[PDB]
Parts: structure tokens; C-alpha cells; sequence
């Protein structure tokens, strides 16, 4: 992605005060719970009966600081997304999950989250997620 | 097909938004215009700054459908006739730009709600935006 | 919502397709599985090989529910009620895989009714296939 | 897009006979009429009031042979889709006229658009209309 240096800006200022232990087992908890199909993704992780079971479940948890750690490199290597995720169902899943990741940053700032770096965060994800459905 | 707990947790929501729901109508389109600029071109004559009285003339009315939606969340296909055949017929808007517009919707409610702003609640207002969305791309 | 026009339409492709109908309901399973691998997942316990006594059985379960929902074109969401809970609630098929073999559906048609397969019968039968998928992926 | 020989061989053998003047305004016709937002995108056409309106319409028709000439291009550049598409609205509309394009296919050469066949092509609009939404 072609981000330009205010771009960055807003998104490392936000990204090195995330709580890199919870915020990814939410962004995937809510995805789960948002939209059922992506269970059947997660066959091993066991409990996924109600919203509550899913919150609180430890590779839920676990998988979330990947996705972070994820998103984390795609950031400092914007330039070569493709050979940073050389390493995974429909392109679209890819990008609800950057959509609820945005909405668990926004939950997490507030008003910090102002919509200029919410702009910066979705040019983001939406290469992370190209670059993870290629 | 939205569940009496969808039904319940979208008013309880909008309850909390009380009257600042125009002003967060408002933000959710400078959330979209700014994030998915390919919308803008729907709005050439609206001057999209920051601080628009246009955009916030806009957010309180589409704050108002919602509001009127939510009001009649039984009946949403006729409380929306006219504005189902306004965005299809009339502006013929991209059916992927209603999904833009409820992210941003959701985003907005997020930043502003953070107690109110659960897993299932924001499942409920996904599902009630999506519900909504499905009545105004209905007319094609 | 389904015109006049369409509802005219989709019957008269139902009509071309007369017996053949589980037949191109098992092709375009074909198609499917071939063109969206992804989509194979759902089917662990199918032999999908080409001629396939499963794929074949399974295409005229599809035809004959789409059949069914053209027979009640009026009354989809509750003819097909049993059918969207097995697909959302039970099997949690992705919403995604829904244009997919509606996509697959409109191709079979197209190579095999050459005459009927006309822009303005296209239009219908896509939106036709759309309103399905709406009820089936409606019970997450 | 990585196509394996027969894949390849599927695409060539019907491509050569496609009637160039004709299938890329159909195409681009039936998206117009399926799709009716796509109109929109062209504002210039003038009548797009019907489908017999819009299927003759001397503008959709030369732009269809300018649809078919990209799909040219990148079919024998599926190495480097993204240097040959060097030059345009959400990548959905792409994937969109890529299926349109297919149906239109699968209409002129009925069983010779058989499902192996059909297979290939969808990697090919898929790559296409990725690059395109570049
Ligand atoms: C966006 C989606 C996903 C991302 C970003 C992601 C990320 C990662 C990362 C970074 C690792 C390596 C961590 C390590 O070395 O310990 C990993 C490992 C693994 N993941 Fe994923 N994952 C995703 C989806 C999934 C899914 C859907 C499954 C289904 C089971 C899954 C199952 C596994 C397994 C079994 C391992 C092996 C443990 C390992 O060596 O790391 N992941 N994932
Ligand atoms: C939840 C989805 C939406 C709702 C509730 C909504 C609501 C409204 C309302 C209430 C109006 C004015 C009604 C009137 O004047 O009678 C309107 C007009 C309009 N809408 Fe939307 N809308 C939605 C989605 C969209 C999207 C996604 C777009 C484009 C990306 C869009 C573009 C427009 C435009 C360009 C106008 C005319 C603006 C003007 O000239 O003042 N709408 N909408
Ligand atoms: C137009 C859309 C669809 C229609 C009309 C349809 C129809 C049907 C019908 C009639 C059945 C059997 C009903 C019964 O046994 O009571 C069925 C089952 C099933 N469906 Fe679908 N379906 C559609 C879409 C899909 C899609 C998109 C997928 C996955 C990509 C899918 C996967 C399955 C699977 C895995 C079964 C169970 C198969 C078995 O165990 O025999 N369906 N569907
Ligand atoms: C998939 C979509 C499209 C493709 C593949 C495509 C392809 C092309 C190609 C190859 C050319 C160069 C042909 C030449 O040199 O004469 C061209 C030119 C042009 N196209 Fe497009 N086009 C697409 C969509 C559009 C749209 C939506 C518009 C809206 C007006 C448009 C308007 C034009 C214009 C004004 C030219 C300038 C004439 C020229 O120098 O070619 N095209 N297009
Ligand atoms: O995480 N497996 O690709
Ligand atoms: O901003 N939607 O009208
Ligand atoms: O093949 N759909 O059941
Ligand atoms: O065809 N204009 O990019």
C-alpha cells in the first residue's frame, strides 16, 4: 500500500499503545460472533457456543495476538506485502476481519480513533487482506 | 430476519445515542468519504471538508432514516419505499457502498459507546444495518 | 422484489429447461467445485469426480428446491425455511458461496438455452437466484 | 495467475475463435442491464434506456472490443498482469464483468464451454480483474 507519511503516522502513533495481549482475541472473538460462518473455519478451538464462550477462549485469544503480529508486519513492510506474508477461503472473510479489527480499535480509542486515522488503518488492512487471500 | 434480542439490543443502542445521533451520522460519512473515496463522487456538489454544514445537514437526515427504520423495524421494506427507489432507481448507487456506509455506521458507534458497543450488540446493529441496506438496494 | 416481468421470465427458462433440470442442477454443481475449489470443503464425504452418482443425486435436490421456490415465488421465505436453517445454522456456509453457484447456475443455463438466455431473461433469473440466497442466508 | 498447461490450452483453443467484434460488447452490454448501477460508470453513452437500448449501442460496442483486447493482453501476459494493465470504482464491478463475460462465453459456445473450461477462465477474469483493481 502506498501510504503516505501522515498516513503512517496516524497509524504507528495508535498502533504502539495497542494492547497487543487482547485486542487481537477480540477483533477474531467478534468476527466469529458477527458472522457465524467463520467458525466452521476453527474446527479445533472447541467451545464457540454463544458470544460470551467465544470471548473467553484461549486460542481464540492465542490466534488473535497472530493476527496482530500479522498486521505488525505488514506495517513495517508495506512495500512488499506479497513476500512478508509468504505463507487461508473467500478474499471477502480477509477483510471482515480487518473490518471488525477497525471497529475494536475504534471501541478501544474512541475519540482518538478520528476519522482521518481510521482512513489510514482501512488502506491497512485492505492490503493485508489482498495480500493474505493471494 | 432480525430476532426480538437483535430488536432489543439496536433500540437499546439507539437509545443510548440519544440526540446526538445526527452528529454521529455526520462523522460516519466523514468516516466513509475520507476511507473509501470512490464514495464521494455520489456527493460532487457537497463541499466534504471537515466541519460541513452539508455533511452535517446529511448525517441528521440519514440518521433520521435509521431512526425511522428502528421505528418500524417490522415493516422496514414499506418505511423505506421511498428511499429504496431514491438509491437505486434515482442515484443508482453500488450495492458494496451500503456495506462502506454501515462499517462506518458501525465504527461511529463504536467510538462513541464503548459500554454499549458489545460483541452481541454490534452483531445486532450489523444485522439491523444490513437488514436496511437490503430494503434500499431492492429496486434495481 | 420480483417484477412481473421477471416472475414471467424465470418460469419461462424453467419452462425450456423442462426434464433436464436435475441434470444442469448437477453441471453446475460442476462447475462449481472446479471453478471455486473453496467450495469443495462443504462436500468432505462427495466422490466429486465428473459423472458422480453424489454430485448427480445432489443437483436434483437443488433443482427441485429451486423448482419449489419458483412454484412459491411469492412465499420464498417460507417455502424455503427448513432449507436456510440447514444452510446458515447447521452447515454455515459462507454467505460468499452463494454468488458462486448462483454464477455457476446462470452459466449452465447460457450453455445449454442459447434462445431463452437473452439480457432481459439474464437480468431475471440472476435476480431470481439473489432473492434465493437472500432467504437461505437469512437464519445466521 | 499460475495456469497449468491444460488450463492454458482450455483458454487458447476457444479464445481463437471468439468473434472479437461482438462478445465484448455483449458482455458489457448485460452488465449494463444485470447491473444497473453500472450504468452510472458510463456517463457519456447516452441511451442505456432498455436492453435492446443498451445491447445496440455503437459506444458499448466499441468499448467491449477494448474489454476483449485487455483479456488479450493479459492472457498472454499472465506472468505480469499488473506491468500489462499499466494505466477506473470497487473490484467487485471487475469480478462482475468477468462472470458477465463468461455467461456470454458459455451462451455462444454452449457445450464447448464445458466445466474444465469454464474453470480456466474464472482464473484468468479473476487475475484480470484483480489487476484492474490495482
Ligand atoms: C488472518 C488469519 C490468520 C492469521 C493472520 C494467522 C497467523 C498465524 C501465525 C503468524 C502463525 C505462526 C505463529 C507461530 O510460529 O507460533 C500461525 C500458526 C498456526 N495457525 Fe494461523 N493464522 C490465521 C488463521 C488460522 C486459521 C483459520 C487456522 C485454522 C486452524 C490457523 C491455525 C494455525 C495452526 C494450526 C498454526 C501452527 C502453529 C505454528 O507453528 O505457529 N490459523 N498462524
Ligand atoms: C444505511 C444506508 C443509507 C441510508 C439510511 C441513506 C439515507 C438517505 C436519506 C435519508 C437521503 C435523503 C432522503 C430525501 O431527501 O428524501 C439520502 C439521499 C442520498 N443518498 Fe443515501 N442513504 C444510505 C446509503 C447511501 C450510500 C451508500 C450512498 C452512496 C455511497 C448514498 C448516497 C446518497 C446521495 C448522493 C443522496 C442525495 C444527496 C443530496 O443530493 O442531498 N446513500 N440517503
Ligand atoms: C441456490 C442456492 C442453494 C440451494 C437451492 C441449495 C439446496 C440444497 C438442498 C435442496 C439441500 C438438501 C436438502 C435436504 O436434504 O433437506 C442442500 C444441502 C446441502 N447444501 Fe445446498 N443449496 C444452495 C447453496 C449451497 C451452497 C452455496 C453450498 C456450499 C458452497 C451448499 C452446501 C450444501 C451442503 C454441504 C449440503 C448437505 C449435502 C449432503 O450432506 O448431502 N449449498 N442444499
Ligand atoms: C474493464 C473496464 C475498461 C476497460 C478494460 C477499458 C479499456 C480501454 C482501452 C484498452 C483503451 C485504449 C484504446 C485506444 O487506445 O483506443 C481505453 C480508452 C478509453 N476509455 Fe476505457 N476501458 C474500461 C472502462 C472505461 C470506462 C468505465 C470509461 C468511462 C468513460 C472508459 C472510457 C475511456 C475513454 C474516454 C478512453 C480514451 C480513448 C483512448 O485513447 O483509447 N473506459 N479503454
Ligand atoms: O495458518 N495457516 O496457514
Ligand atoms: O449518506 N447516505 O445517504
Ligand atoms: O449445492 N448446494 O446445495
Ligand atoms: O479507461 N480509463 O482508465
Amino acid at each position: 500500500v502506498h501510504l503516505t507519511p501522515e498516513e503512517k503516522s496516524a497509524v504507528t502513533a495508535l498502533w504502539g499503545k495497542v494492547n497487543v495481549d487482547e485486542v487481537g482475541g477480540e477483533a477474531l472473538g467478534r468476527l466469529l460472533v458477527v458472522y457465524p460462518w467463520t467458525q466452521r473455519f476453527f474446527e479445533s478451538f472447541g467451545d464457540l457456543s454463544t458470544p460470551d464462550a467465544v470471548m473467553g477462549n484461549p486460542k481464540v485469544k492465542a490466534h488473535g495476538k497472530k493476527v496482530l503480529g500479522a498486521f505488525s508486519d505488514g506495517l513495517a513492510h508495506l512495500d512488499n506485502l506479497k513476500g512478508t506474508f509468504a505463507t487461508h477461503v473467500d478474499p471477502e472473510n480477509f477483510r471482515l476481519l480487518g473490518n471488525v479489527l477497525v471497529c475494536v480499535l475504534a471501541h478501544h480509542f474512541g475519540k482518538e480513533f478520528t476519522p482521518p486515522v481510521q482512513a489510514a488503518y482501512q488502506k491497512v488492512v485492505a492490503g493485508v487482506a489482498n495480500a493474505l487471500a493471494h | 430476519v432480525l430476532s426480538p434480542a437483535d430488536k432489543t439490543n439496536v433500540k437499546a443502542a439507539w437509545g443510548k445515542v440519544g440526540a446526538h445521533a445526527g452528529e454521529y451520522g455526520a462523522e460516519a460519512l466523514e468516516r466513509m468519504f475520507l476511507s473509501f473515496p470512490t464514495t464521494k463522487t455520489y456527493f460532487p456538489h457537497f463541499d466534504l471538508s471537515h466541519g460541513s454544514a452539508q455533511v452535517k445537514g446529511h448525517g441528521k437526515k440519514v440518521a433520521d432514516a435509521l431512526t425511522n427504520a428502528v421505528a418500524h423495524v417490522d415493516d422496514m421494506p414499506n418505511a423505506l419505499s421511498a428511499l429504496s427507489d431514491l438509491h437505486a432507481h434515482k442515484l443508482r448507487v453500488d450495492p458494496v457502498n451500503f456495506k462502506l456506509l454501515s462499517h462506518c455506521l458501525l465504527v461511529t458507534l463504536a467510538a462513541h459507546l464503548p459500554a454499549e458497543f458489545t460483541p452481541a450488540v454490534h452483531a445486532s446493529l450489523d444485522k439491523f444495518l444490513a437488514s436496511v441496506s437490503t430494503v434500499l438496494t431492492s429496486k434495481y
